[PDB]
RNA sequence: ACUCUGGUUUCUCUUCAGAUCGCAUAAAUCUUUCGCACUAAAGAUUUCCGUGGAGAGGAACAACUCUGAGUCCAAUUUUUUGAGGCCUUGCUUUGGCAAGGCUA
């Protein structure tokens, strides 16, 4: 098990984002965090490279194009 | 044998260089045998690396708090200084 | 270890995919493999110019797998 | 903040963190029945918790019980809060609030305190007793206020090390109890959807003794963490529910091969226990070094040097390692504050999700107005001051901050009972330690200091000049009655004041306990049982009030009713000779009252579903179905207010004018009473005629409400008056010798003996039966002694039932020191308690009648 | 619960002519009757040939073998 | 998988010890209390019966069990590549950098 992952894991149940590899940036509460990097949020803020953003009531990143994560750092310490 | 190469950066403020040519600079509080790094207290500069700027040492910068950085776009790594008592 | 993406909640729901170079696709997923290879039913993937193409049930790859987005309520 | 506070695993600036997202805190009440092993439990997490916290090798640490009292009888009084992180399955940490309430029966009126505070249950089962009486209560209890239920089958070591039970036998035991539990659950809930089953998660096995917690997910993950190849989750789902495995085809079928293989749960879960339990126990120097290395525990030579029950504690930590499959179990089926708000504000909020801030309490925003509800009140180590505990449910409390706090009579029509209010300190309330923090986001528990002043039982805080339409929560409805009566004095009455004081600060440390006093200025408490006034009273004598005080005997609180109608139609006018009013009394149908009592019908529905209820339920007139006025003394109340008056005699517009007041002579009236001011309980009163003053100043106010409360104490004199004496429900758990002795004892209180079931898989028998309460004094201490001690019987409230004798009857005589015979045991019941009242010596028929 | 590799092997014995497209090239795309699959993605197509979107050229090859690493995603066609 | 401390047994001295120092239980003295004090309670002190902890010293035979410390993974989802080439705009640190459209 892998410290990047349990972070993940333990992430849950707080607002966070991701941001993929073409600069797509989900921001929401982290509903699933997989071991495989798999992000699943509901109702995410999605902001493109573009510029445009969008919500979505159930967004799910699988973690092959997964760039950054920030989560809050409350945890941690 | 060993491994404490990765352990000897463990703590201290580090600044990364990744595969997309950001610049993140922040605590390196957590690592994996995949590269996937942690960062508290990071921030990603994409413009340049501030050494010595007489113009700006910082354009660009974003602070992200717990970043959690990739080990599939990571690039290369260098040690910025120690970490603080808190 | 090997487990299979978290598609049992997204299953049977009409949602859409994102496919590498810039595909985009929206269909009920009717399951899912380990390899992240799903399948699509009632897919119809929508080209850059505007129009979509309905072209079935598929199976898409879980490599150029970019995001999927729930289009009805989990 | 900053303070000093002990070495724990996780830190406290993640648990600051924690607090904030909303998503991952667990509101989680850990109930049960007596000595279930709850406290055993929490002290097991915080063990686990807190490196430094180790449970003695002789002596089970407990954590919560913090009380002297609660430590010297071994028997939680009062609900601990304990905030902690726990890691899940995965490793996420999550923010879990735990009140750890009593299991003794006596006191569940605190467990209904930590009721309304949380949004999960979990119900704690003896693996050997099973399901018991107050594990049944807190169902219903739990299922009735809207909570999510799961199941903690604890103690499953005594199958092993006391019933020595076969494993096929004690999957039988475990399957039996989790079937009764989800029977008891349907017959409580109308709704299906929350069937308990292991394989859902729902029901995890412990043996807080021996730190052997686990669920299906969790011990499947144990298989997986020593064969990494198998998935956790499908074989947890496997593992359970008469699947039977073939290891020829490594395939799990549900028909059984070989005749002889045994189940899923008994080859790959309760065997392996038992192996490691027996090798422990049976073959300790001989065999537990190679099992040990088997399952990869490695134990040090002063470690194995250990006796028997500290080495089982040892190894089963190693083995299964933090308690995680209590955290699936309490993650996947209990909403979070933010999932979870929304029922709780339909439930206890006044003003309804419908109202704007219900629904800005729906969110469970931290950052929003505030309306934080407690529900405790813990009382300081010198006892001067309190601290009043509760959930956030919407914005966020800071230290020193204006606050408006609410009491249980505030409305907006009337904002008297409010009080602004500066907090004092903020605490995250773990057992034995407080972590002072400056702020409290939404969805969490606190400790508000500074807002004692206000309140006695319940408080409403909110945020001062906002919320102009803010309105309480409701007040906490107690699963049983306090029915035991006592009366409370000074030895030398020149410190009088200080007991008073007691008597104030006991009323807000005990939820249900009731202070009063009467018209002869006697100071009272009800109390729920025995055990319970003891505590009350060591409490008032040691830790609020150190003065020495005298204690009356113990009665109890009875109440009056009718059998038949009233002899002739009973009338009263105002003081002003106007306003005449004519009613009769008349009893209720079978078990009306009991429908009004348990929120079956309510006054406040509309004309039409009331009327359509009460015609087809009881077949009431439909005249009769919509002329009800009113239900008893409070709010459902067993009595009935009708009005026959045809509007051809009487103008229903004139009679409206009046109807307030007639409904509150007929309220204070019930709840007086003539006999002996005590509840009327189970009258049906009909207003026959009504007279109305067309001025208004000569009716209303303080002219009809007393004619009223005349006329229907005349109403229920003329009917045959009686006594209704309290029933308790006595469950006793018994060897099999000694049910005949049982039923001796209650043979000598007035007792019932309803049933003796065996408990299946049990070496006893659970004895009910129905004892008066007026006669279970000491039956408690009686049972125990006579069977030395093998009989054990806990009593709670269960009904009202007529006392034999007639209470109206002058011509019995009555020795002043005689326990008086059943015929006429109403007689003696009516007129002491209307000596203990300081009322007259006896009541006339038409003492408040006009004639005379 | 229709699985993808079930529906491979579905649309390789019924021999119905599938429409690959290309992992990370969308301008051209590749069709034809696939009679048979490998566990590494791999299929035997018969009467490839090679469409491009952008020119409208098709391009025929005959029995080809598509390694499951371009291939992103594969629907089903007519023709 | 290779090195180095901490060994156990017994004797004696010193000191701490409110720890059930003791999973047992005595004696004395004083005060107090009501009887009128083996046949009696309370409070306090002290002495005996003998322990635990730590340290020191002596001598007996064991020297690395333990406590530790020092020391098999190229085919999706991370570490055995969709990887490289073209054009425009702002600055050119005239090397090229930043963004977008492409071909692959």
């Amino acid at each position: 098990i892998g410290v990047p992952i349990k972070v993940l894991h333990e992430a849950e149940g707080h607002i966070v984002t991701c941001e993929t590899n073409t600069g797509e940036v989900y921001r929401g509460k982290l509903i699933e965090a997989e071991d495989n990097m798999n992000c699943q949020m509901s109702n995410i803020t999605v902001t493109y490279r573009d510029g445009r953003v969008a919500q979505l009531e159930q967004v799910y990143i699988r973690g092959s194009k997964i760039r950054f994560l920030i989560l809050p750092d409350m945890l941690k310490n | 044998g060993k491994s404490s190469k990765m352990l000897q950066h463990i703590d201290y403020r580090m600044r990364c260089i990744l595969q997309d040519g950001r610049i993140f600079i922040g605590t390196f509080k957590a690592f994996d045998k995949h590269m996937n790094l942690i960062l508290c207290d990071c921030d990603e500069f994409r413009k340049i690396k501030p050494k010595n700027s007489k113009q700006a040492e910082r354009e660009e910068k974003r602070v992200l708090g717990l970043v959690l950085l990739r080990g599939e776009n990571l690039v290369s790594m260098t040690v910025e200084g120690p970490p603080p008592k808190d | 270890k090997a487990h299979p993406p978290e598609l049992k909640k997204f299953m049977d729901k009409k949602l859409s995919l994102k496919l590498n170079g810039g595909r985009h696709v929206q269909g009920i997923l009717r399951g899912f493999d380990p390899f992240m290879n799903l399948v699509i039913d009632e897919c119809v993937e929508m080209a850059t110019s505007g129009q979509q193409n309905n072209i079935g049930m598929v199976v898409i790859r879980g490599n150029s797998i970019i995001m999927l987005e729930a289009l009805e309520r989990v | 903040m900053e303070q000093t506070l002990p070495v724990t695993v996780y830190e406290m600036d993640f648990l600051a963190d924690l607090m904030d997202n909303s998503e991952l805190i667990r509101n989680v009440t850990l109930c049960g029945h007596l000595h279930h092993g709850k406290t055993c439990f929490v002290d097991c997490l915080i063990e686990q918790t807190h490196p430094e916290i180790r449970k003695r090798y002789d002596q089970d640490l407990c954590y919560t019980d913090i009380l002297f009292t609660e430590q010297e009888r071994g028997v939680g009084i009062k609900s601990t809060p304990v905030t902690v992180v726990l890691p899940d399955t995965k490793g996420k940490s999550y923010l879990f609030n735990i009140m750890d309430t009593p299991g003794h029966v006596n006191f569940s009126d605190e467990v209904t305190a930590g009721l309304r505070i949380s949004d999960g249950v979990v119900l704690f089962i003896d693996a050997a007793e099973g399901v018991m009486l107050n594990t049944e209560r807190l169902i219903k209890h739990a299922v009735q206020e809207r909570l999510a239920v799961t199941v903690c089958i604890n103690k499953i070591d005594r199958l092993i090390l006391e019933l020595k039970l076969p494993p096929t036998d004690a999957y039988y035991k475990l399957r039996h109890i989790v079937d009764e539990v989800n029977g008891l659950i349907s017959m409580y809930s109308t709704d299906e959807n929350l069937i308990l089953s292991p394989l859902l998660g729902n029901v995890c096995f412990s043996s807080s003794q021996y730190s052997i917690c686990f669920t299906l997910g969790s011990f499947a993950k144990i298989y997986a963490d020593t064969f990494g190849d198998i998935n956790y989750q499908e074989f947890a789902k496997r593992l359970w529910g008469d699947i039977y495995f073939n290891p020829k085809t490594r395939k799990f079928t549900k028909k059984a091969p070989t005749s002889s293989s045994q189940r899923s749960f008994v080859e790959f879960i309760l065997e392996p226990l038992y192996k490691i339990l027996a090798q422990v126990v049976g073959d300790v120097d001989t065999s537990l070094p190679r099992t040990l290395d088997e399952l990869g525990i490695h134990l040090t030579k002063e470690e194995l040097k250990l006796n028997i029950r500290p080495l089982l504690r040892l190894v089963c930590k190693k083995f299964f390692g933090e308690f995680t499959g209590f955290v699936d179990m309490c993650v996947q089926h209990i909403p979070s504050p933010k999932v979870g708000a929304k029922p709780k504000i339909e439930h206890t909020y006044t003003g309804g999700v419908d109202s704007d801030l219900g629904e800005a309490m729906s969110d469970c925003d931290p950052d929003g107005p505030l309306m934080c509800h407690t529900t405790k009140m813990y009382s300081t180590d010198d006892g001067v001051q309190f601290h009043a505990f509760g959930r956030v449910l919407s914005g966020t409390i800071h230290a020193g901050q204006p606050v408006k706090v609410l009491g249980e009579n505030y409305t907006l029509e009337d904002e008297e009972d409010s009080q602004i209010c500066t907090v004092g300190r903020l605490w995250i309330s773990v057992a034995r330690y407080h972590i002072e923090v400056n702020r409290v986001p939404a969805g969490n528990w606190v400790l508000i200091e500074g807002v004692d002043q206000p309140i006695v039982k319940t408080a409403t805080i909110t945020e001062p000049r906002g919320n102009e339409e803010a309105q309480i929560f409701r007040p906490l409805k107690f699963n049983t009655t306090s029915v035991i009566k006592i009366a409370v004095e000074p030895v030398n009455p020149s410190e009088l004041p200080k007991m008073l004081d007691g008597l104030r600060k006991v009323n807000k440390s005990y939820p249900s306990l009731t202070t009063k006093v009467e018209e002869s200025g006697e100071h009272v408490i009800l109390g729920t049982g025995e055990l319970y006034l003891d505590c009350v009273m060591h409490d008032l004598r040691k830790m609020y009030s150190e003065i020495d005080i005298k204690v009356a005997d113990p009665v109890v609180t009875f109440c009056e009713t009718v059998v038949e109608t009233s002899s002739l139609k009973c009338f009263a006018e105002t003081p002003n000779k106007k306003n005449k009013i004519t009613m009769i009394a008349e009893p209720l149908e079978k078990g009306l009252a009991e429908d009004i009592e348990n929120e079956v019908v309510q006054i406040t529905w509309n004309r039409k579903k009331l009327g359509e209820f009460f015609q087809t339920k009881y077949d009431w007139d439909l005249l009769a179905a919509r002329s009800i006025w009113a239900f008893g003394p409070d709010a459902t109340g067993p009595n009935i207010l009708v009005d026959d008056t045809l509007p051809s005699e009487v103008d229903k517009a004139l009679l409206g004018s009046v109807k307030d007041s007639i409904v509150q002579g007929f309220q204070w009236g019930t709840r007086e009473g003539p006999l002996c001011d005590e509840l009327i309980r189970n009258v049906k009163f009909k207003i026959l005629d009504a007279v109305v003053a067309q001025e208004p100043l000569h009716r209303g106010g303080g002219q009809i409400i007393p004619t009223a409360r005349r006329v229907v104490y005349s109403a229920f004199l003329m009917a045959t008056p009686r006594l209704m004496e309290p029933y308790y429900f006595v469950e006793v758990q018994a060897p099999a010798d000694c049910v005949s002795a049982v039923y001796t004892v209650l043979a000598r209180r007035r007792g019932h003996v309803t049933q003796d079931a065996p408990i299946p898989g049990s070496p006893l028998y659970t004895i009910k039966a129905f004892i008066p309460a007026i006669d279970s004094f000491g039956f408690e201490t009686d049972l125990r002694t006579h069977t030395q001690g093998q009989a054990f019987s806990l009593s709670v409230f269960h009904h009202w039932q007529i006392v034999p004798g007639d209470p109206l009857d002058k011509s019995i005589v009555i020795r002043p020191l005689e326990p008086q015979p059943a015929p006429h045991l109403a007689r003696e019941f009516m007129i002491k308690t209307r000596r203990r009242k300081g009322l007259s010596e006896d009541v006339s028929i038409s003492k408040f009648f006009d004639d005379p | 619960m229709v699985q993808p590799i079930n529906l491979i092997f579905r649309y390789l014995q019924n021999r119905s002519r599938i429409q690959v497209w290309l992992y990370e090239q969308v301008n051209m795309r590749i069709e034809g009757c696939i009679i048979g699959f490998d566990e590494y993605m791999n299929l035997v197509l018969d009467d490839a040939e090679e469409i491009h979107s952008k020119t409208k050229s098709r391009k025929q090859l005959g029995r080809i073998m598509l390694k499951g690493d371009n291939i992103t995603l594969l629907q089903s066609v007519s023709n």
